[PDB]
RNA sequence: GGCCAUGGAAGUCGGAAUCCGCUAAGGAGUGUGUAACAACUCACCGGCCGAAUGAACUAGCCCUGAAAAUGGAUGGCGCUCA
């Protein structure tokens, strides 16, 4: 089992972050364009999503 | 390579108005026979006149008055895109007020396909405030005590083969 | 349906509650909490006969 | 647009000396020096006293402008680091396997020994770069302390032993085993 | 346009309260909570009044209507941080008795 | 600890609601955390620096959109302030 201080941390590097629609990138949550070139830097992103 | 021209005409009188008003534009052209010819096509733009119908009264150069003063001019601009009509403003600086209107053509074929036979000229104004410069490309010219370098200069050789290595200071 | 000439009374039996400005204004609190309940508030719902004396409608400066 | 002219003006404390010819920065302070070529770069420099440098690009357009102040936070991390050095704090993240981590030195060179990481019986080893310091915390339970005058050097390395240990074929929000750095700070406490 | 209503009626009760009472000193708080403030006026509740807002609005609206009421002037330069107001008037002690009741402090 | 739902939900499970009072500041709450609170983070208002900042739209070049079969064609080489 992992301490919620350290479950904080982990999840600041695996969960905390933003996806893109078209191409799947794994993007920062305050992102508002994707870095890939192949889906022409969209601005259609969504968080990722979590386990419920 | 342009001219500024004062170009004059009027209708062709008769006998219910033997005077017609007489209206000048401010033509810039490359000579003579076109300035008499844009005249015509911004006249149909605006009065119901011809040039079957009118008469051209005047053509006179219009020489800058300080041609050796740097000035800043604003040039109100109406120009066709490939999908609409729009109207811009842009800036620039020159000593003639011909040399402003010369760049203003090459600018707006360079950054919006803009070709000579899709702008109208509006208004051309020479800027006599600092405060009137509202565009930053070359509001930027008008600091105090302005200097800059000009580096990695090329220098263009009349011969193929220099016998040293090349240098680009200056 | 009260105030049933009372709700002075809710308000001050309730008179540790809001830091307002001079008792009316605890008066208003009850107000504000029990709209959000929805009954016979003389006959309609507050946030209406709140805002009549909230402006000034009749007469509660009580002292 | 095509500035006419930017700046950026560096800040050298009092026992350093920064030392810049042909685009080669030096910087010297108390921790050691540090040096970086720049010859990727059109920048030049002035010395305005032996406190403050100013950083100049002339007639640059938006990129080129825009490569001025990353020039001035190298430089000024490099300051900081022959000043007050750099301390990255890891904490190792588990849920039931625990981390065997050993600070060992084969064939001359130092290497990070990672063991039993989510049960594996593979051995990671992370080699530690040249100027870096890696400590096993006594102070705190799983936390490894990489520390040094180079910035990039030290993140570098903290890197590498964090994306060694990177979860496969598995629901990464549910299995968040690894080394995660916890801690971006410097040597000398402020 | 209604910021520089809630402007003027930040003005207009900051000057109905001026001439109403009178002399204030120095009254600045810090880590001050909302419920920690809800204390003070809630035993204060004729004999003092609780003017707040900020800084910067109240340095300037007075300073340019130094006409009406100048006297202050070389007043202003006291205005720094983190500072409120309380409007009342009575004396040196009879005033620190009902505020600085109420402290919280921490580790 | 708002009402009702709920084993429990007290803002952060779900429905009518979306109010009031102090404020300059605060939503019957934007999140993480609890069986539930607590807890912290926000929403907005403060102190600080001090001269600019945000949004929508228009059209130039470039990129994504753009998958076919022998190896190969801006005619070729090659060309990037051309
Ligand atoms: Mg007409
Ligand atoms: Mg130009
Ligand atoms: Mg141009
Ligand atoms: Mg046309
Ligand atoms: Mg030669
Ligand atoms: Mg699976
Ligand atoms: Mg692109
Ligand atoms: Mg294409
Ligand atoms: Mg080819
Ligand atoms: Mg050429
Ligand atoms: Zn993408």
């Amino acid at each position: 089992m992992i301490e919620p201080s350290l479950k904080a941390l982990a999840s600041k590097y695996n969960c905390e972050k933003s996806i893109c629609r078209k191409c799947y990138a794994r993007l920062p949550p305050r992102a508002t364009n994707c870095r890939k070139r192949k889906c022409g830097h969209t601005n259609q992103l969504r968080p990722k999503k979590k386990l419920k | 390579r342009l001219n500024e021209y004062q170009v004059i005409g009027r209708n062709l009188p008769t006998e219910s108005v033997p005077e017609p008003k007489l209206f000048r534009m401010r033509i810039f052209a490359p000579n003579t026979v076109v300035a008499k010819s844009r005249y015509w096509y911004f006249l149909q733009k605006l009065h119901k006149v011809k040039k079957a119908s009118g008469e051209i009264v005047s053509v006179n150069i219009i020489s800058e008055a300080k041609p050796t003063k740097v000035k800043t001019f604003g040039i109100w601009l109406r120009y066709e895109s490939r999908s609409g009509i729009h109207n811009m403003y842009k800036e620039y600086r020159d000593v003639t007020r011909v040399g402003a209107v010369e760049t203003m053509y090459q600018d707006l074929a360079a950054r919006h396909r803009a070709r000579f036979r899709s702008i109208h000229i509006l208004k051309v104004v020479e800027l006599e405030k600092t405060d009137d410069v509202k565009r930053q490309y070359v509001k930027q010219f008008l600091t105090k005590d302005l200097k800059f370098p000009l580096p990695h200069r090329v220098q263009k050789s009349k011969k193929l083969f220099q016998a040293t290595a090349p240098t680009t200071f200056y | 349906n009260i105030p049933l000439d009372e709700i002075f009374e809710i308000a001050r039996k309730m008179q540790h509650k809001s830091f307002g400005k001079n008792l009316a204004s605890v008066s208003k609190e009850i107000l504000g909490t029990a709209q959000s309940v929805g009954c016979r508030v003389d006959g309609k719902n507050p946030h209406d006969i709140i805002d009549a004396i909230n402006a000034g409608e009749i007469d509660v400066p009580e002292n | 647009m095509k500035y006419i002219q930017t700046d950026q003006i560096l800040d050298i404390p009092e026992g350093v000396t920064v030392d810049i010819k042909a685009r080669v920065v030096k910087v010297t302070g108390p921790r050691g020096e540090l040096t970086k070529d720049l010859k990727h770069i059109d920048v030049t420099f002035n010395k305005i006293n032996n406190r403050a440098i100013k950083i100049t690009v002339h007639n640059g357009d938006r990129k080129h402008v825009a490569a001025l102040r990353t020039v001035k936070s190298l430089i000024a991390n490099l300051i900081t680091g022959v000043t007050k050095g750099y301390k990255y704090k890891m904490r190792f993240v588990y849920a039931h396997f625990p981390i065997n981590v050993n600070i060992i030195k084969k064939d001359g060179q130092d290497y990070v020994e990672i063991r039993n990481f989510l049960g594996e019986k593979r051995v990671r080893e992370v080699k530690i770069h040249e100027g870096v310091t890696m400590e096993i915390s006594s102070t705190q339970k799983d936390e490894l302390i990489v520390s040094g005058n180079s910035l990039e050097a030290v993140s570098q390395n903290a890197a590498d032993i964090q994306q060694i240990c990177r979860v496969r074929n598995k629901d990464i929000r549910k299995f968040l085993d690894g080394i995660y750095v916890s801690e971006r700070g410097t040597i000398v406490e402020e | 346009g209604g910021a520089r209503e809630k402007k003027v009626q930040y003005f207009s009760k900051l000057r109905e309260l001026l001439e109403e009472y009178k002399s204030i000193f120095v009254v600045g708080v810090d880590n001050v909570s909302s419920q920690q403030m809800h204390e003070i006026r809630k035993a204060l509740r004729g004999d003092a009044v609780v003017l707040m807002g900020k800084n910067t609005m109240v340095r300037r609206a007075i300073r340019g209507f130094l006409s009406e009421l100048p006297e202050f002037e070389k007043l202003l330069p006291f205005i720094k941080g983190n500072v409120g107001f309380i409007f009342t008037n009575g004396d040196l002690k009879s005033i620190r008795d009902i505020v600085v009741s109420n402290v919280v402090a921490a580790p």
